[PDB]
RNA sequence: AUAUAUAUAUAUAAAAUUAUUUUAAUAUAUAUAUAU
RNA sequence: AUAUAUAUAUAUUAAUAUAUAUAUAU
RNA sequence: UUUAAAAAUUUUAAAAUAAUU
């Protein structure tokens, strides 16, 4: 995932890389839950690439 | 004709025509005793069977080959069987038996193995050994019953001679075909005929105490005993359960095909799933209607609280959607020639399209037609087939994920890419939290865990002894002691004054073997671990327990099955919901060192390290060991006692286990065998299995599922499931509930795909999940479909009794317990109530007399629980079996008849001028003595087991034994200091109020006796019991017990039928329908059990834990005698100290005792009134609470008034109301208090003097 | 860890029994069958080497409470001493090392075989229910 | 080298969950009352 | 004549296999 | 001025019956 995201920077016009659907918190999540907090952390670090 | 001419009065008595009496009972019992087997088969000859019972019997059943070609001899001089098809054919074969027998001296038509063959085999011959093994194993297969089959058949003829019955509820004679439509009886008679032939003797073998004698006929084989047992079971079930005669024919056909094959047990084992697979697992491919329960599971699911909320109607959308079961079923049916039977079942099942009483009865009947034999095979075959299985680990832990060694253990690197890291984390956290608790560090908990496994059962003390001998260490022998030799008590007494470094060599010693057969499953296997090996395995079991009870918390262990487990299936099989059945095949063989035990031992060794840094565990030192877990560093690091034990346990688990097999069925087999299969005798077994099950399922759903499936449906299904809300497991088996969403039943393809993912998950680390998804629940051998429990009648064979050895059976009167158990097993399965009761009457006579005779009056059997029929000129069939057993049951059935009961007495002579408050003027004291009521009532209360007296061992060696045992119990200075301080304080203060105050010094004096009575009884004790029973029968009695006398002062009143507690169209248990009137009415008017109401006055003053050697009775009586007399608190504290408690803990318990005034413990100890067994399935709690009213119907009376400071009396009143209400047939009714002779205060004072006198 | 056990004890014993009498410092302990049943010959199963004072002590130990079914054959072996191969299966218990005390240097491996230096004729083989028995010379 | 009879001794068969039933004289004697 | 309870007194402690020795015969 | 709530504890150690892993 890391290397292919890095390689997709220079094929922007034919292929667009997105984060997988199954990485987002369950049912939208809720900040009353530790696991959803850490899911948000992982997403926030991973999205800019 | 014959049976009628013999005992017409008995036929009239038990069939609800003539009033019962002791004279007809004893005369019938005479007829049963003085009666021969030829008489049995002649009576069977008298039966004119119709064409309905007719059937074509295969002639191959009689001509069979010789046993020699089926066996051979191993390279290790072991005689073992030669499999011809598959590695399963290792059971007894079907062969001739006549050419190996020598004629018995008295009965010239019967005989056992020729002594020439046995002696020649003992010399060491090949053929002699093979022949003697075959003979002994065939005898063992023919010895798997509990009594001679002809006796059960005679009881059946006795019961059925009366004909049909009249139903007091339905108002008509039931339509159950007579014996002339009973094809099992026909096959029994025809087989016995064709085997006997011209010979006058008719029985094909006579079951005896020592061994079975075969009828010397060339038409004989080794398959006949099990075939006859099957036919007897099927006949009895068809007559007392109303199976239809269209499925009993199929059952008889399958039994015949089994008897006509190579081996019988093997065919029955391969063909054990044709009735369930074609009826239960294929129902309702098309629904049209019917009702199913609407249960709702309460929110903190983990506690298992339910609530019934009515019956919801079914519809077409809830039809069966699991995958089809057609191709595989027909393949199985074709491979064994049972294709016509399979097609008949598969056809007849497709005609039921409504969830109804009739369809559940169809399933019950189709599933009661499977054979219920105890499968048997030689021990050397079990040990060589089971124990050779090894795990199939397809993705092992990489070698680069283990650190260096720390003694005997390596640690998982924190950066492991495997799936074992979640296992490691779970066990690590569990071990840390277990060891952190301060409870696990006192001497009392240490001692309790030590004494947990010191029992009177064997532990293979020999190999322990001869392994300690190999390092030149001695052991006391205690010559001349009447105690059993192979008992863990004996080992513990030996190993008292021995350092751990000495006895630690006995941890690698081998284990002996145990065996046990079953119904429809291969013979069990067993291994008892010795005392050291049970000691060193303490952290494993403690961590498993902590995981089961606190961390994972998804299990039913430690919970009552009939209050929490039944309605789990009722909920998980209701239609909107679904159920998946998950089992682990060969669970023991799949837990080894390369995936489970290594990770678990590293985890438990690391977690305990923090809170046990220098302390000793249960008598284990604080040893040292060097570690290399960190690269470049190598330093000796101290460890703890609880880590030293893990070191030794790991060096045991790494090598595997060695089993010493020595079977008594094949002469010359005493080899030793070494496996890696996890033992089934360890204390830690049943807890660690369920812990591993729960852990792997949770790591499944949380990690492995979402990382290997792509479709959104399976992901959304695995994300909405958690092991605590959708999974229940106990040991090997398991259950996974899948709730129904709003769109209805969850889709089927997604559930299937998840199932194959689970199957692929098991193969990576060894396990082989046996998954079954077909629309029925499965848990602990309880079947459910659409919320209707379905009893499995084939699992409760009426005649079957298991004998894994060659030892003789316990002598009469030891069989009456088994007969009562047969009656109760019939009760819990919903058999036809009138037919089953009558058959049990007929059967409790045949086992009533035996040699100077001694006979039981029927009143004893009525005391044990069996309900009457027609006593005292009442109406036929008034009493149900739900009448409790003992004094409560006696009061119950008496009070409902008392007026007629006394007018009959006065109508036949018995009259006196004494107005008794109960029976008026009739003299019960003379008639009940005449009618033998007191005799049975007081003979039933006498024990039927030889009380093992002390054989007066020598004083020196007995003193030494008890002293060494006490030294083993109180090993550390802290327990001894506590108990000695307690004794000192007692002699300072408590001296005088008690003379032998119980402490931790009387525990060895109970272990010594418990070693005593594990031995064999002597002829002295048998003669003593016989003479005691005769004496108790030959007295003249004047009254009942004091408790029953006090009970009989209370009258009641049957006012109103309570409202229904369940719909009258909702099947809740197959077999309990309007055809079964009384159980149906009781179930529908009382309602099933969904609550928790345990412990109706089990109060006691001792609320703490101590060694298993002590008793609650002695401590409770001491505390009660010390609290009623009002002594100083220092006396209570001294007692609690010398019973082994801490100062602060003992004083908190003293404060407890000072609270909770003692008017309740005294009554709880004086009276013995409990909820009988049969009420466990019903809702008796609300019946106690709301529907037994102590304020009579028309208000106060001045007699039923109860004083304010006597509240315990309301308990006994609620007892008597509920019992008297449940005893009568029909619906349960509101019962009101009526009148207490004397008065409330007088009866209270009567109970209070008894409570005081303690 | 294994080769040290294999080699080291023999080198030390070679200093103690380097020059003593071989007849006085020697022994051998195998499975015994009586002079009958020829339709005495013992299979070695072990070869002890130790000083005389310990051979005297080993001469009196039990050595008889260990049983096994020996199955003699009639096959010949190419080796020099005329001997017939055999087999054996211990029954009940295995010989603990404590009997061969820490003062003798025994062997860890052995083949099962019997020598026939009398009336050379190999008849039919059989099983005999042997019993363990110490076997040294006069010493 | 063995066979039979006798006497003595020894070894072997587990853990857990659930529900039900039973576990404070051993005996006698004197004085008290009662029942048969 | 018997039994039950009341106070006291007294004595009181509670299947298969194998091994060994004797004897008789070969 | 009179009445009354009374304690619902445990995991109860062993021996027998039955069900199960
Ligand atoms: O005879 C044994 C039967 C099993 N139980 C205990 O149950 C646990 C699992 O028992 P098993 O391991 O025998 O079940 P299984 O694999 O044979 O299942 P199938 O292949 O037939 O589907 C083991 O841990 C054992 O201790 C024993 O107490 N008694
Ligand atoms: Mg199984
Ligand atoms: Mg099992």
């Amino acid at each position: 995932s890391f290397r292919v995201a890095l390689a997709g920077w220079l094929y922007n016009g034919v292929v667009t890389t997105v984060i997988d659907d199954s990485s987002y918190p369950k049912d939208g999540g809720s900040v009353t839950s530790l696991e959803n907090l850490w899911d948000f952390f992982i997403l926030a670090l991973a999205l800019p690439l | 004709s014959m049976i009628l001419t013999q005992f017409g009065p008995f036929i009239e008595s038990i069939s609800g025509i003539t009033d019962q009496s002791n004279d007809v009972f004893e005369n019938a019992a005479k007829a049963f005793s003085m009666f021969t087997r030829s008489d049995v088969y002649k009576a069977l000859d008298e039966i004119p069977f119709s064409e309905d019972a007719m059937l074509p019997i295969p002639p191959t059943i009689y001509t069979k080959p010789s046993h020699d070609s089926y066996y051979y001899i191993d390279a290790l001089n072991r005689v073992r069987r030669k499999t011809y098809q598959g590695p399963d054919d290792v059971y007894v074969p079907n062969c001739s038996i006549v050419e190996l027998l020598e004629p018995h001296e008295t009965l010239t038509s019967y005989g056992r193995l020729s002594e020439a063959i046995e002696n020649r085999a003992k010399d060491g011959d090949s053929q002699a050994r093979i022949a003697t093994t075959y003979g002994r194993i065939a005898e063992s297969q023919a010895r798997q019953i509990k009594a001679p089959l002809e006796k059960f058949v005679l009881a059946l003829l006795v019961a059925e001679a009366g004909g049909s019955l009249y139903d007091p509820v339905l108002q008509k004679y039931d339509e159950i075909p007579g014996l002339s439509h009973n094809c099992p009886l026909w096959c029994f008679r025809e087989i016995c005929r064709h085997i006997s032939g011209p010979l006058p003797d008719r029985a094909p073998y006579l079951y005896l105490s020592a061994g079975v004698f075969w009828l010397m006929s060339p038409r004989m084989t080794s398959a006949i005993p099990p075939l006859l047992s099957d036919l007897v079971n099927l006949a009895i079930l068809q007559q007392t359960a109303g199976l239809d005669p269209s499925l009993v024919r199929l059952g008889v056909q399958i039994c015949l095909h089994a008897a006509a094959s190579s081996s019988y047990a093997w065919f029955i084992l391969k063909t054990k799933s044709i009735f369930p697979q074609n009826t239960l697992h294929s129902m309702y491919e098309s629904l049209e209607g019917g009702y199913c329960p609407n249960l709702e599971w309460l929110e903190p699911r983990s506690d298992y609280k339910f609530m019934y909320m009515g019956a919801m109607p079914l519809s077409t959308k809830y039809a069966r959607s699991a995958p089809s079961n057609d191709k595989k079923a027909r393949e199985l049916g074709e491979k064994y020639g049972l294709s016509s039977v399979v097609s008949e079942l598969r056809r007849r099942t497709k005609t039921y399209s409504k969830h109804d009483f009739t369809s559940v009865r169809y399933i019950r009947d189709a599933m009661a037609c499977t054979s219920g034999i105890f499968l048997v095979r030689t021990p050397t075959e079990t040990v060589l087939q089971e124990y050779t299985q090894s795990p199939e680990i397809k993705v092992p832990i990489p070698q680069k994920d283990w650190t260096g060694p720390i003694g005997e253990i390596r640690i998982l690197k924190d950066t492991t890419s495997s799936i074992a890291r979640y296992l490691y984390r779970t066990w690590y956290l569990a071990a840390a939290r277990m060891a952190a608790q301060p409870r696990t560090w006192d001497p009392l908990f240490q001692a309790i865990m030590r004494s947990q496994y010191v029992t009177a059962r064997g532990g293979s003390g020999a190999t322990l002894r001869e392994s300690l001998y190999a390092i030149n260490v001695s052991l006391p022998d205690f010559k001349g002691l009447p105690v059993k030799a192979a008992t863990k008590i004996f080992q513990a007494a030996q190993l008292a004054n021995l350092p751990f470094s000495h006895t630690s060599v006995a941890i690698l010693a081998d284990t002996s073997m145990g065996l046990r057969n079953q119904v429809q499953r291969r013979p069990r296997s067993i291994m008892p671990l010795n005392v050291p090996q049970q000691q060193v395995s303490a952290p494993h079991t403690l961590t498993a327990d902590y995981i089961n009870y606190h961390m994972n918390l998804s299990t039913t262990s430690g919970s009552a099955v009939i209050e929490k487990v039944i309605p789990l299936g009722v909920y998980a099989s209701s239609p909107p919901n679904q159920s998946i059945n998950i089992d682990i095949s060969a669970c023991d063989a799949s837990i080894t060192w390369d995936f489970f035990l290594s990770v678990i031992m590293a985890a438990i060794h690391e977690g305990v390290a923090s809170s046990s840094i220098g302390k000793p565990f249960m008598g284990v030192p604080a040893s040292i060991v060097n570690d290399e877990s960190v690269v470049g560093v190598r330093a000796a690091r101290p460890i703890s006692g609880m880590q030293n034990m893990i070191q030794h346990l790991s060096k045991l688990y790494k090598r595997g286990f060695s089993y010493r097999v020595n079977d008594s069925f094949s002469p010359g087999n005493d080899f030793t065998h070494m496996t890696t299969t996890f033992p089934s005798g360890s204390t830690a077994t049943s807890t660690e299995h369920t812990a591993n099950n729960s852990t792997m399922m949770e790591t499944f759903l949380t990690v492995w599922g979402p990382e290997h499936t792509d479709d959104p449906d399976v992901l959304r299904l695995m994300k909405s499931l958690t092991i605590q809300r959708n999974y229940v497991c106990q040991g090997d088996d398991g259950l996974m509930i899948i709730d129904g969403n709003t769109a209805g039943k969850v889709n089927s393809e997604t559930i299937q795909k998840m199932l194959e993912l689970i199957s692929k998950y098991g193969e990576e680390f060894g396990w082989k999940y046996d998954i079954a998804y077909d629309g029925t629940a499965e848990y602990l051998k309880l079947y459910f479909i659409f919320g209707c429990r379905i009893p499995n009648l084939s699992r409760h064979p009426i005649v079957g009794k298991e004998r894994a050895n060659s030892s003789a059976e316990e002598p009469w009167p030891a069989i009456l317990d088994q007969i009562m158990g047969i009656f109760f097993n019939g009760v819990h399965d919903g058999l036809q109530w009138q037919r089953w009761i009558r058959y049990s009457w007929a059967l409790c006579c045949a086992f009533s007399r035996q040699r100077g005779y001694l006979q039981y009056p029927m009143w004893s059997f009525v005391y044990w629980g069996l309900p009457l029929v027609k006593v005292f000129g009442s109406d036929p069939w008034i009493f149900s079996w739900y009448m409790p057993t003992g004094d409560l049951g006696m009061y119950s059935w008496i009070s409902l008849i008392r007026p007629l009961m006394t007018r009959w007495m006065v109508a036949n002579g018995y009259v006196t001028d004494k107005c008794s408050p109960v029976f008026g003027n009739a003299d019960y004291r003379k008639c009940f003595n005449e009618l033998k009521l007191y005799q049975g009532y007081y003979m039933a209360q006498l024990p039927r087991n030889p009380k093992k007296s002390g054989r007066a061992a020598p004083r020196e060696v007995r003193e030494q034994f008890t002293q060494a045992l006490s030294d083993y119990l109180m090993q550390n200075p802290e327990l001894k200091s506590r108990v000695l301080r307690g004794r000192s304080e007692w002699e300072k203060y408590g001296a005088g109020i008690i003379h032998n105050p119980p402490s931790l010094f009387d525990v060895p004096h109970k272990w010594y006796q418990g070693a005593q009575e594990a031995a064999t009884a002597t002829r002295e004790e048998l003669a003593e019991m016989d003479e005691t029973l005769m004496r108790a029968r030959k007295h003249s009695y004047s009254s009942f017990s004091k408790l029953l006398e006090a009970y009989l002062l209370v009258k009641w009143r049957m006012c109103e039928a309570r409202e229904p507690s369940v719909d009258l169209r909702l099947p809740l248990c197959a077999g309990i329908d309007p055809l079964n009137s009384d159980p149906f009415l009781k179930m529908v008017s009382v309602g099933p059990m969904l609550q928790s109401t345990r412990k109706y006055f089990a109060q006691t003053l001792f609320m703490a834990k101590t060694v298993s050697g002590l008793d609650v009775n002695a401590i409770d009586s001491a505390l009660l005698r010390l609290r009623t007399l009002g002594a100083d608190k220092k006396a209570l504290t001294a007692q609690l100290l010398m019973v082994g408690l801490q100062e602060s803990e003992a004083d908190a318990l003293a404060g407890k005792i000072m609270l909770q005034d003692v008017n309740t413990v005294q009554l709880a100890r004086v009276v013995n009134l409990a909820v009988p067994d049969t009420w466990m399935s019903l809702d008796f709690d609300t019946m106690f609470k709301h529907h037994v009213k102590l304020l009579p119907k028309d208000g106060r009376h001045l007699n039923t008034d109860i004083p304010p400071r006597m509240g315990w009396l309301r308990a006994i009143l609620r007892f008597l109301g509920a019992g008297m209400a449940m005893t009568a047939t029909g619906v349960a009714v509101d019962i009101y208090l009526e009148d207490i002779h004397g008065g409330g205060r007088s009866l209270g004072q009567r109970f209070m003097t008894w409570m005081r006198q303690e | 860890s294994l080769l040290r056990l294999l080699i080291c004890p023999w080198l030390h014993m070679e200093k103690l029994i380097g020059e003593a009498d071989p007849a006085s410092t020697s022994a051998e302990i195998g499975w015994h069958v009586p002079r009958e049943q020829l339709m005495d010959g013992f299979i070695p199963y072990v070869s002890i080497r130790a000083p005389r004072l310990v051979i005297e002590e080993l001469m009196e130990k039990n050595w008889g409470q260990y049983h096994a079914q020996v199955i003699v054959t009639d096959q010949l072996v190419v080796g020099e001493p005329r001997r017939v191969s055999a087999k054996a299966v211990i029954k009940g218990n295995h010989l603990p090392v404590k009997l061969i005390s820490r003062f003798a240097c025994f062997t860890l491996t052995s083949k099962y075989e019997m020598r026939l230096p009398c009336g050379h004729s190999t008849g039919r083989g059989a099983a005999y229910n042997a019993r363990l028995a110490f076997r040294s010379d006069l010493a």
